[PDB]
């Protein structure tokens, strides 16, 4: 039961590890979204001048 | 040994000071003369043919003809010679003479 | 063997320890959580204000930086041979012994090459004796060797007027001052070919001054019976043997 | 006649970058909401028990 | 004289150089050393900057490789039996082939030469090796002391641990705290958790 | 010591801060220590840290940063203290993300509290006045003897004769400041400059 | 620079904050430091 | 006039490639930084459990 | 400071045009503006 007990616990941290590289995979994801944004900003003032 | 010493290293300190090529050298040597000696002619032909391999850009048998030597017929030869770029490439039909 | 490693062990961390003490970088609120000890004092003392004493991180006088970390090394590295045998330091590279550690010295930044090129220079004038120009003009007429003769100005005239206009196009088309200009200038400025590259191409061969002539083409430890193997003309013209 | 037709062109170019810049403004708020929430309820329940 | 942007005066003497070397032609218009010197100064002086560092490049690697040529073929110190390049690169602890193209300083190269020279003593490569100091300690840690940052790091460690101070984990831990801490691991701590 | 220390290092990976700073709170607090309702006398709140006691002898044996801390605590406190300000400036770049103008100044109010806690930052002083000495000099034996010699004496004894040393035996290293200070000393006044 | 922009109750705030963090921190010397320890100051945490 | 005005033009535009450009960096420094992290002490604790 | 006002230069050019000599001493630590005129490089030995 010790040996069962820490195959949870292992399942559990690795769980939230991999909850938190999804965490920064949106994070970069929106950023990235972020930079598209203010750029074609940038664009629509060069298309109206 | 002394003295097949003194003509190769002749030969090795012009080709290694002057980039060019054992062939380039037997080759022009024969053309001045069948001894494999060397003079002043001989360095002659050296010049005028890399200087006219730099300015209208020819290989060294367009310039080694061009100098006043014959189109040699005897090459590396385990290459194609220069005679056989000339007239050998192909055969017409039979093979030439 | 014991006793000394401990007491340089100690002698480390009673250095360590004053060191972090008197850091005035702490300086800080947790100036009010340190204190002065006796040993401090002491230290003090002994060795005035090189407690108080501190650098710069990226300076010559640091303990960590190159300077230190290399006076460590030779150190270290002087005995690793017999001051008699050819493998001394002192005997390859005496130079190395005198050199100044300065702000300037590390700092600077000069090409390997001209190092190198003092270096040389410096034993070849310490062997014959003269100095840079002497050496010059000795190459300039040097023969036994594979680079010899060397005419520096010369090579730089050719250097530089390939700079200016290879083929030399533009002195072709001034054909009248090529009635004052043959083809063996023009072969010295396109080709490598020196005055004494030229005695020595166009010298000729004969029995009679033949060990005389070998003489000059080559130094005395050179001999016919050296240049019979193949492999020794591959290393004495740094050539591969499928090109011999 | 032809250059009223070019600004409108131009004119037309403007109005589409501008619904473009809609477009990329709603994916970058969509996922800025769903970075910020990070983990919600759910999954602590679960790791807590 | 304009085409190479130089004197009129120059150009004549460098076409009366009738190079034929003594007969062959008219005669051997071949200049003294410093005649040869000074014509080479006044041709090169009309010459730029980036140009002048380029010819400075090529002569110091020409004159580069004539001195080891020379060296080789000249002095032969007993005990070496230096027969290529290479040999004077292990013997002068220095690097006598190198493109111009690399720069460095004094210190940077001693460094170079002395570990180059440990290096080649260590290996046995070397004849009549002094084996009895090769045993001393520093030579133990070569590992971590062939490298000026490793060495730094070594040795800052004792008088500045805080740097490589690393709470989080340590050795000499035990298994009970361990287990703390992989209780306290968890994506979000709230009070109650920690408790 | 050490468990407050792993609870507080872990809220702050995860960028946890206030119940981080109330948890540090326990080992120390440069606002002092409420006991009793009335202010405490002692400055550090973990007894060993005040009494400065070793608990190892012979660290150098092997390569840890935890063995020669051990051997003189104080380098301990110097670095939980670290370890605090790192968090401060961490709470500005929270602060700063928003670029609101009152979170604006709230950033600037962590800044000042760290630039007031850290102190002032010290400057070269020997790099000027140290002479030059050649290579072989430096690396004469007999100098690092009659220093490392100097050491043993000071170690062991502590004699006061010696008042001067010669100083002219000038072939020591001076000690260099710790590039972490001096890096959060350039990240402050960087930070400050960007902020005016 | 004067590119900032505020008003007096703000820079109030902030003024006052600051000194009473330097009050607290012992880096003022001569503190009362029987009203350090009022119940708005055990809270500071949460009232900064 | 005209021709000031198309100049106006691709100073817009190369504008836009620059804004364009530090998008495109920050999202390589935060790749750079996630790669170098690699495995953190949380999976390596998973790991040894 | 006119001069490199206008005619975009720097320091030391001025210096030279105002009527003051070439600098053969400056900071010393790098190259002076003499050898900055006459020794980058030196032709082939040193200068005099």
């Amino acid at each position: 039961l010790s040996a069962t007990a820490s195959q949870y616990s292992a399942d559990k941290i690795s769980r939230s590890e991999a909850y938190r590289r999804r965490r920064q995979e949106w994070e970069i994801q929106r950023d990235n979204a972020d930079g598209e944004v203010k750029q074609m900003d940038a664009q629509l003032e060069s298309l109206k001048i | 040994l002394t003295i097949f010493a003194l003509k190769l290293n002749k030969a090795i300190r012009l080709c290694l000071t002057s980039g060019l090529s054992p062939n380039e050298l037997q080759t022009i040597v024969r053309s001045d003369n069948a001894q494999g000696i060397i003079n002043d002619s001989v360095l002659t032909k050296v010049f005028y043919t890399l200087f006219y391999s730099h300015r209208y850009a020819l290989s060294f048998d367009d310039a080694q003809v061009l100098n006043g030597s014959v189109i040699n017929q005897y090459a590396d030869d385990d290459s194609v010679s220069h005679f056989n770029r000339l007239f050998n490439t192909p055969p017409l039909k039979g093979k030439i003479f | 063997y014991h006793e000394t490693i401990e007491q340089k062990k100690n002698n480390r961390l009673l250095e360590a320890r004053i060191f972090t003490r008197a850091n005035p970088q702490l300086s800080g609120a947790i100036r009010l959580g340190i204190e002065r000890d006796s040993v401090s004092r002491s230290y003090d003392e002994m060795f005035g204000a090189r407690s108080s004493s501190f650098v710069k991180p990226g300076s010559v006088a640091s303990m960590f930086s190159p300077a230190g970390y290399l006076t460590e090394l030779y150190r270290e590295a002087k005995d690793l041979h017999f001051s008699s045998s050819a493998y001394h330091l002192d005997n390859r590279r005496p130079d190395l012994a005198d050199l100044t550690l300065s702000q300037s010295n590390m700092d600077t930044e000069i090409s390997t090459l001209t190092l190198s090129n003092e270096l040389l220079l410096e034993h070849i004038t310490r062997k014959t004796g003269g100095d840079s120009d002497a050496l010059m003009e000795s190459l300039s007429t040097y023969r036994q060797a594979i680079d010899t003769p060397y005419h520096q100005p010369y090579e730089t005239i050719r250097q530089v007027i390939m700079t200016h206009d290879s083929t030399l196009s533009a002195l072709s088309r001034n054909p009248e001052v090529m009635g004052q200009a043959e083809g063996a200038s023009l072969l010295a400025i396109l080709a490598n070919i020196s005055p004494e590259l030229y005695n020595i191409l166009t010298e000729e061969i004969t029995e009679k001054n033949a060990d005389a002539l070998f003489a000059q083409n080559f130094s005395e430890n050179i001999t016919p019976e050296n240049f019979a193997s193949q492999s020794w003309i591959a290393k004495y013209y740094g050539l591969e043997l499928s090109e011999v | 006649r032809i250059q009223q037709r070019t600004v409108d062109e131009v004119d037309a170019d403007i109005a589409v970058l501008a619904e473009s810049r809609r477009s990329a403004q709603n994916r970058l708020e969509k996922y800025q909401q769903l970075y910020d929430e990070d983990i919600n309820h759910g999954e602590q329940r679960a790791m807590s028990l | 004289a304009s085409a190479l942007h130089t004197m009129p005066s120059v150009i004549r003497t460098l076409v009366n150089i009738r190079y034929v070397t003594a007969l062959n032609k008219a005669e051997s218009n071949l200049p003294s050393w410093d005649e040869w010197q000074t014509l080479a100064e006044n041709m090169e002086a009309g010459l730029s900057t980036q140009q002048a560092q380029t010819l400075a490049d090529y002569t110091a690697e020409r004159l580069s490789s004539v001195l080891c040529n020379w060296f080789l073929a000249n002095i032969q110190p007993e005990g070496v039996s230096l027969h290529s390049r290479d040999d004077l690169y292990s013997y002068f602890l220095i690097d006598n082939q190198v493109s111009s193209a690399i720069k460095t300083t004094r210190l940077a190269e001693a460094i170079a030469g002395i570990q180059l020279y440990i290096n080649r003593a260590l290996n046995r490569i070397e004849p009549n090796a002094r084996a009895d100091v090769s045993t001393r300690q520093f030579f133990t840690d070569w590992t971590v002391n062939n490298r000026y940052s490793t060495w730094g790091g070594v040795s800052r460690l004792v008088y500045y641990p805080e740097n490589y101070i690393d709470p989080t984990q340590r050795i000499g831990q035990t298994r009970m705290m361990d287990e703390l801490l992989e209780n306290i691991s968890q994506s979000k701590l709230s009070r109650d958790t920690v408790e | 010591y050490y468990t407050p220390m792993m609870c507080f290092q872990r809220l702050l990976q995860e960028k946890q801060f206030d119940e981080a700073t109330q948890w540090i709170n326990y080992v120390y607090n440069p606002a002092g220590y409420i006991v009793n309702g009335e202010i405490a006398p002692w400055i550090w709140n973990c007894r060993p840290l005040e009494e400065t006691t070793s608990w190892n002898a012979n660290p150098l044996d092997a390569i840890d940063p935890d063995a020669v801390a051990q051997n003189d605590p104080m380098h301990y406190k110097i670095a939980t203290f670290m370890r605090l300000l790192d968090q401060l400036i961490l709470r500005g770049d929270m602060a700063y993300r928003e670029l609101t103008r009152d979170a604006l100044n709230e950033a600037k109010m962590w800044y000042v509290r760290t630039l007031e806690l850290l102190g002032d930052e010290p400057e070269d002083y020997g790099s000027q006045q140290w002479a030059a000495p050649s290579l072989s000099g430096a690396a004469s034996q007999t100098v690092q003897a009659a220093y490392q010699q100097d050491l043993t004496m000071l170690g062991r004894g502590g004699v006061s004769k010696n008042l001067r040393t010669a100083n002219s035996l000038v072939g020591l290293f001076l000690p260099e400041y710790n590039p972490a200070l001096t890096d959060y000393w350039q990240t402050l006044r960087l930070r400050l400059f960007n902020l005016r």
